[PDB]
RNA sequence: CGGAAGGGCACCACCAGGAGUGGAGCCUGCGGCUUAAUUUGACUCAACACGGGAAACCUCACCCGGCCCGGACACGGACAGGAUUGACAGAUUGAUAGCUCUUUCUCGAUUCCGUGGGUGGUGGUGCAUGGCCGUUCUUAGUUGGUGGAGCGAUUUGUCUGGUUAAUUCCGAUAACGAACGAGACUCUGGCAUGCUAACUAGUUACGCGACCCCGGUCGGCGUAACUUCUUAGAGGGACAAGUGGCGUUCAGCCACCCGAGAUUGAGCAAUAACAGGUCUGUGAUGCCCUUAGAUGUCCGGGGCUGCACGCGCGCUACACUGACUGGCUCAGCGUGUGCCUACCCUACGCCGGCAGGCGCGGGUAACCCGUUGAACCCCAUUCGUGAUGGGGAUCGGGGAUUGCAAUUAUUCCCCAUGAACGAGGAAUUCCCAGUAAGUGCGGGUCAUAAGCUUGCGUUGAUUAAGUCCCUGCCCUUUGUACACA
């Protein structure tokens, strides 16, 4: 019934509008929630060549993206968990649920 | 450009006329005579013959050798 | 002998192994993340795959 | 192009039961994962169905490793006159 | 599932699937004014929208391009049958996706109208539609073998910058 | 264009300095030579540890030999009294390539031969190209409409003076209305004792257990709160904001109080052009060539690693601020089990000095490697000016890893061999605040692997805050017989 609740998003602002949404999820329907964890991002770094050829100074590209994550745990059974995650779902955030 | 050893020849196919002939000897009789012999594989009992040459035995495709 | 002289050569290992999956040449790859692309392309598809050059 | 009856009805089959079938650009691979079951070798699959490609009775698409063969309506005729299928059942692409 | 990718891999793969799918589509729908994908990623079903100007020709026969959409990532992606949803999507204000009007050039390029009547159509359909500016180059051999290059601006346009990122379309 | 002037700017420029290269060793790439290839492209900044190119095979684009057609589709023959695919042996072969050769058993219409023709090519043409990169150009310049001047080409706007990193503005003004570049915009850094959250992190107190004489310690366990240390969301915070001098006192400038910042770094970066490179990144491509005895593909081997020589990017030292041996102690970038894929980081006890091998287990990752006990540097002995305990080049013997395969020592470990090198000439490269530099750790390159490079961490300075002396950049005036300038 220890009921956890994964949040991953490429975005920085839409991840937390759902974390904020579960937030007002959870008190709304009164249930004992441990707060969303704002757990660090991790950034590839990605540094290859511009130039297809190998004719030209030497340019580095610096490519990163910031993948962050958050967990929610839930201390309510299971019947509730799937009503409030099926409900209006954004390309952006990916839901995991562990029962454990 | 030029070519000094001339080049291996494809390997031109022996065709053989009225195969089946040469499988049986026929009898006044209502039998038939099997010269060479059928191949004990589980692929093929009875209807595939083996290579039977002045020294040994061949199968066409289980690849069973009978020397002697 | 053609069936088993075609493929006796093994690519368990070595960098004929693993090629571009658009280009299939066997150079510049991003082995990484398993990506198998090569670099060219990466930058040319970095929008496609999302890779933008923030900082 | 000597390939088997059962590698060549299996192609054929497979064809007419959904308008597409795919295959890869890849002709060192032993088993074409889409059919686990038979042979069907990939360079069975892009040398047969060429010669269908190269009369002009599907549509031809590649996307970075694979060919993508669109099945219309004047080849399903030819499939019917090869396979002597019935007119009734159709493919599941032209199903609604 | 079992042998538990991680998400630093998955991103990438959903990165290449998002490469890969629309990139598959581009060169195979270009006769129907391809405007952009979007895919929605939710357990045990795969919902991805599809965009595109000419709805008549989204379809074939009564959906029948629609259904062989569903089978094409059904076959080579791995997916289940009935898993995967296409939905049909009409574009507002076209004038203003940059890749609409860019095979619409070619159409006329390749089906034999001039290289000179062409650029007209495509700069009084965007000033048509509505655009504070644009930035209409076309390039290559013209007339001949030396390379010719034709350029066409007018109005306000921002070359540097974030403004580059999500504020202007460049295809 | 000016070895014409007036200005402004720049450590790919100087002074003052600092650290280097060119001197010695080794490695990489290039030129030349040679052989069957020592594939090739690239040649001032913009070639020369460049093509991601740290090559036993693949990559390989080259050569030595041999398979095979995956020549589809259409046309004429051909044949079921058989159109064609395959083969145990023996010779040959590199092979258990029936590749062929003397000998026959299997195939059933997929198909063979000739004609159209198709396809493939890291085949050629970057002076046909597109696209991409680099450069012009690290600086600030440029374009439309109306209007003005000139018969016209053209020109104004796009600028005297001040000021700015700047065409930055004030301000004059045949200019006005606009637009780009810079600016603006985005990412990160130190300031947040304030909010949200944290049992995938810690803090404070205690419960015990253990040590020494109430107290001190335990990343030894567990717990009543919390984010001060760990992290990310909203943020706030800097704007010359204020004061005193300079300046039409306007744009603005200098110093100072307080405050974490009174000039942090990076991405993007205007019109237009380069006969710069890439056809060897493309199922991106025009034209030409081959297409059966193949420039298509596959396998085996060799080269790409050769060596009188020259050059460049790099590492190591040339020693007492140093070498060695022990004690010691502090990181965040990161990374980790894969569609195919046959391939993960490793904890622990062990065998062995060692490379390595055997059992289990954690981790798809703030959980585990790991609390990342990383180095120079701190302390204590030996060394003692000796090319010597600096230096490790060369070379021999031995043990395993990766790999089917290392021989040209893949790679590492042990012993031993112990060369030059005494601070490097004319010259030349980079840098000014956590800066040059000393130093180590991640990622790509990887089956085995960093002498390269992108990041990150430790230690951390000398000199200057100026100039056009040299070398380059942008304007104005000026003269031209130049205009591929």
């Amino acid at each position: 019934h220890r009921i956890r609740i994964t949040l991953t998003s490429r975005n920085v602002k839409s991840l937390e509008k759902v974390c904020a949404d579960l937030i007002r999820g959870a008190k709304e329907k009164n249930l004992k929630v441990k707060g969303p964890v704002r757990m660090p991002t991790k950034t590839l770094r990605i540094t290859t060549r511009k130039t297809p050829c190998g004719e030209g100074s030497k340019t580095w590209d610096r490519f990163q993206m910031r993948i962050h994550k958050r967990l929610i745990d839930l201390h309510s059974p299971s019947e509730i968990v799937k009503q409030i995650t099926s409900i209006s779902i954004e390309p952006g955030v990916e839901v995991e649920v562990t029962i454990a | 450009k030029s070519y000094t050893t001339p080049k291996k020849n494809k390997h031109k196919r022996k065709k053989v006329k009225l195969a089946v002939l040469k499988y049986y000897k026929v009898d006044e009789n209502g039998k038939i005579s099997r010269l060479r012999r059928e191949c004990p594989s589980d692929e093929c009992g009875a209807g595939v013959f083996m290579a039977s040459h002045f020294d040994r035995h061949y199968c066409g495709k289980c690849c069973l050798t009978y020397c002697f | 002998g053609h069936q088993q002289l075609y493929w006796s050569h093994p690519r368990k290992f070595g960098q004929g192994s693993r090629s571009c999956r658009v280009c299939s040449n066997r150079h510049g790859l991003i082995r990484k993340y398993g990506l198998n692309m090569c670099r060219q392309c990466f930058r040319q598809y970095a929008k496609d795959i999302g890779f933008i050059k923030l900082d | 192009m000597l390939m088997p009856k059962k590698n060549r009805i299996a192609i054929y089959e497979l064809l007419f039961k959904e308008g597409v079938m795919v295959a890869k650009k890849d002709v060192h691979m032993p088993k074409h994962p889409e059919l686990a079951d038979k042979n069907v070798p990939n360079l069975h699959v892009m040398k047969a169905m060429q010669s269908l490609k190269s009369r002009g009775y599907v549509k031809e698409q590649f996307a970075w490793r694979h060919f993508y063969w669109y099945l219309t309506n004047e080849g399903i005729q030819y499939l019917r006159d090869y396979l002597h299928l019935p007119p009734e059942i159709v493919p599941a692409t032209l199903r609604r | 599932m079992a042998v538990q990718i991680s998400k630093k891999r998955k991103f990438v793969a959903d990165g290449i699937f998002k490469a890969e799918l629309n990139e598959f589509l581009t060169r195979e729908l270009a006769e129907d004014g391809y405007s952009g994908v979007e895919v929605r990623v939710t357990p045990t079903r795969t919902e991805i929208i599809i965009l595109a100007t000419r709805t008549q020709n989204v379809l074939g026969e009564k959906g029948r391009r629609i259904r062989e959409l569903t089978a094409v990532v059904q076959k080579r992606f791995g997916f289940p049958e009935g898993s995967v949803e296409l939905y049909a999507e009409k574009v507002a204000t076209r004038g203003l996706c940059a890749i609409a009007q860019a095979e619409s050039l070619r159409y006329k390029l390749l089906g034999g109208l001039a290289v000179r009547r062409a650029c007209y159509g495509v700069l009084r359909f965007i000033m048509e539609s509505g655009a504070k500016g644009c930035e209409v180059v076309v390039s290559g051999k013209l007339r001949g073998q030396r390379a010719k290059s034709m350029k066409f601006v007018d109005g306000l346009m921002i070359h540097s910058g974030d403004p580059v990122n999500y504020y202007v379309d460049t295809a």
